[PDB]
């Protein structure tokens, strides 16, 4: 018998590449648009006494 | 005679050791009720 030669070591990986950067992450949106108005009207009340 | 080292037993002095890397796995979105179906779950919507 013989001894078993050196074995061929695993290679430590080389690392993920990250891109440095500035994000804005949008959303659906579902607020209603808003706004301002005016209502212009007039009661009428007739009363039969 | 000559021989190669394929044509002699061999014996390990090494000890085993099998580590694996665990693996990649994705999330999907996932919800048990939508947004709209939560909306829906009214009997009567007063807007429409
Ligand atoms: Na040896």
């Amino acid at each position: 018998v013989q001894f078993e030669q050196p074995r061929r070591c695993p290679t430590r990986p080389e690392g993920q590449n990250y891109t440095e950067g500035i994000a804005v992450v949008f959303k659906e949106n579902i607020a209603p648009y808003k706004f301002k108005a005016t209502m212009y009207y007039k009661d009428v009340t007739v009363s039969q006494v | 005679h000559q021989l190669s080292r394929a044509d002699v037993t061999t014996v390990s002095t090494f000890i085993d050791l099998n580590i694996t890397m665990l693996e990649d796995h994705e999330f999907v979105p996932l919800e048990v009720y939508t947004r709209h179906e939560i909306k829906d779950s009214g009997l009567l919507d007063y807007t429409e």
